[PDB]
């Protein structure tokens, strides 16, 4: 954030500041001796690094420091940010609690974003709406539960609550990866009319996952066909498909086993198993290709109360490198085919 | 590319199978320049597999989705038209190429056969690599030529002109 | 709306019914300057209302048109489902809806009803507009009453889940 309008330019300045070859003799203006800063440890924070020359971009060590996760942020706020709060508010545990679970609530519903600073300005409020109460006389002692916490930091920026805690047959649970990152959806298919049957497609509207959603649902009809011969359901009815339009486009396509399994589940009228969250892309004769966005897409099946989820086989080294905080209490299924998918939703 | 000499594999496929013509999905090189060179050796693909075995229907109605690797220069990008030409026929024929083979080279929209660049990077990734047979434009045997003798000594080297010939010695 | 709530009302009506043969498929024509995914939502509502009207073929054997006035913001764009369904539902069975009744709320593929925003302001308009009766998602009930007290004095509420219950309260 270097000024580089009409008076000066700096950024020349560092360029020779800040060379590793040039440090040993400065030289400013002032002094007209030259001074060794080669023992100077130098360090420079920037939020993007496009606003930044090449040549000081070359000359710099960069480090990229990432946000944290949902897990990481409860230690911060356990560790730090309660205590300093605490001690810039004037109160302990005994006046106002702040227990883990109503921080891990805060930080799902509230604190979703990659830094600290709101998580803190979120402590802060709640510590202060606590002091309030206590100095007005109305409490000598505040107590914050989960059920609690909607009166003091207002109404909740996400919900917990999903489109359908058992779904019916045609929608089936998959999980996305939007440009935010970890976002769950319910692909649904529904019939329109009461002798060849017709694919009704809305949703995130891309021109490859058209094709993608295309073959997902003539695999879907070759699958049934020859699973179950004498169900003639795919064939001769017409039906709608409804994607909704979370996934970026590199990821719109990863929705091919969710969109199957929806379209047999309609077909044969059997909801899928509950907690079921499923990716992948399927090929014609049904090989699961790898996707992307694992960790994103593993977060949201954590907040959504999934238990179960489905990756494709060659995300195994994907997922395996995620921490246990991560993916701990997930039962994984790893799938080459999608017969196998079809076994785990029963 | 323009850290040297590369060797990338072209890759075409099949998805989703007399109203509609198949069509042609690039998603290695994005650009204007590799996408009408995509387009032009489709269309020869297409115009040889005609005149040649003129049954199969494979090549006009069959949505291929070919697949070219990012790294080559702007200009040498267009370098990969037989490749192409080549990948398309033999995913229709249903059958591989000849095993240790190279080729590079611009193709026309009928098939003719240009100059291209960076000869001896080429040579020496493919011989970096595991190749016998390479396959040049006929227009190259000069540059081809000047390289020292422990470069091309290992690789038989085939200066073509029109691409019957590639598909002579491709199969 | 943007700085506002005004009420709209959506209105329905193309070729008449040709009582002839039963394969055709019949057709909605929506105007109102939907976007993108406004037109995605009343292409839903249509599905919804023409599987939920499984009972007679008036959804499926007419061409029918559907007209959403302007001024919902792009946002709060798909909260009209509910009002859409109702719309085709009463043109279908030839009888209007409660006469005082104002809705809101999407609706997805098989009938669940998703919370809106701007409850206050839509809150605001239905009692301005005249409006007794007031149907609102069941996940925006404690948006409704975290509201004043005159905002709502003498406005009927019925918070739901799922269109039959709208179905039912507005015939």
């Amino acid at each position: 954030k270097i000024g580089r309008g009409y008076q000066g330019d700096p950024s020349s300045a560092l360029l020779e500041l800040l060379d590793p070859e040039q440090n040993a003799n400065f030289l400013d203006h002032y002094l007209d001796v030259p001074v060794d800063l080669s023992k100077v440890l130098f360090i420079c924070t920037a939020n993007v690094t496009d606003t930044i020359p090449e040549p000081l971009r070359d000359r710099m060590e960069m480090i990229n420091v990432s946000g944290y996760v949902a897990q990481e942020k409860l230690a911060i706020a356990e560790r730090y940010l309660v205590p300093q709060a605490r001690a810039l508010c004037g109160l302990d545990e005994s006046k106002a609690k702040l227990s883990s679970d109503v921080l891990t609530l805060l930080i799902k519903q509230y604190c979703r974003e990659s830094g600290v600073r709101n998580l803190q300005k979120q402590v802060e409020k709640v510590l202060r709406k606590s002091a309030y109460k206590i100095v007005s006389g109305e409490a000598e002692s505040v107590e914050v539960t989960p059920e609690n916490l909607q009166d003091f930091v207002g109404k909740p920026v996400f919900t917990v609550e999903r489109m359908y805690d058992v779904t019916p047959p045609g929608v089936v649970m998959g999980l996305a990866w939007t440009a935010m990152g970890g976002s769950t959806l319910f692909v649904e298919t529904s019939l329109r009319r009461p002798k060849d049957g017709s694919l009704e497609v809305t949703g995130q509207l891309g021109e490859v996952m058209k094709e993608s959603a295309r073959i997902a649902y003539t695999f879907a009809r070759a699958f049934l066909m020859q699973h179950a011969p004498a169900n003639d359901y795919l064939v001769t009815s017409h039906i709608h498909l409804h994607v909704p339009e979370g996934a970026t486009p590199k990821d719109g396509p990863s929705a091919g086993c969710t969109i199957v399994t929806a379209l047999l589940s309609l077909a044969m009228g059997r909801p899928v198993r509950q907690n079921l969250a499923m990716t992948g892309e399927v090929s014609l004769t049904g090989k699961i290709l790898p996707v992307g966005g694992i960790k994103e897409k593993t977060i949201a099946a954590k907040r959504a109360g999934v238990t179960c989820i489905v990756l494709p086989a060659e995300n195994k080294k994907d997922f395996y490198d995620l921490a246990a905080f991560i993916t701990e209490g997930l039962e994984v299924h790893f799938v080459e085919h999608y017969r196998e998918i079809f076994d785990i939703a029963f | 590319t323009a850290m040297g000499g590369s060797t990338l594999f072209v890759e075409t496929s099949l998805r989703r199978p007399g109203d509609k013509d198949g069509s042609l999905e690039v998603t290695g090189q994005l650009g204007e320049v590799m996408k009408e060179s995509a387009r032009i050796a489709y269309t020869f693909a297409r115009a040889f597999l005609m005149q040649h075995a003129p049954a199969n229907d494979y090549l006009v109605t069959s949505h291929i989705h070919l697949h070219v690797p990012e790294g080559a220069t702007p200009k040498d990008g267009p370098s990969a038209g037989c490749t192409i030409v080549t990948a398309l026929l033999s995913l229709a024929m249903g059958r591989p190429v000849r095993q240790n083979l190279a080729m590079t080279g611009e193709v026309s929209l009928t098939g003719k056969i240009l100059p291209v660049g960076g000869i001896k990077e080429k040579t020496i990734a493919a011989k970096r690599a595991g190749v016998t047979c390479i396959v040049l434009p006929a227009e190259n045997k000069k540059d081809f030529y000047d390289l020292a003798a422990f470069i091309t000594e290992g690789l038989e080297v085939h200066f073509v002109e029109h691409y019957r010939e590639i598909f002579d010695i491709a199969f | 709306t943007a700085m506002g709530g005004s009420t709209l009302f959506v209105e329905t009506s193309r070729p008449q019914d040709k009582d002839a043969k039963g394969d055709k498929d019949g057709s909605l024509e929506v105007t109102g300057q939907l976007g993108e995914v406004m037109k995605e939502s009343a292409r839903i509502a249509y599905t919804f209302a023409r599987a939920f009207l499984m009972q007679n073929d008036y959804l499926v054997t007419s061409h029918i048109h559907l007209h959403v006035p302007e001024g919902a913001t792009p946002k709060d764009g798909p909260s009209a489902g509910c009002t859409i369904v109702t719309a085709l539902l009463s043109l279908a069975m030839g009888r209007p809806v409660r006469q005082n009744l104002a809705m809101t709320g999407e609706v997805s593929l098989t009938g669940k009803i998703l919370p809106v925003g701007g409850i206050k302001e839509k809150t605001i308009a239905a009692k301005r507009a005249g409006v007794t009766c007031i149907v609102l998602p069941a996940e925006n009930k404690k948006d409704f009453y975290d509201l004043a007290a005159f905002i709502t004095e003498g406005l009927e509420v019925h918070f739901v889940e799922h269109y039959r219950e709208i179905f039912d309260i507005a015939f």
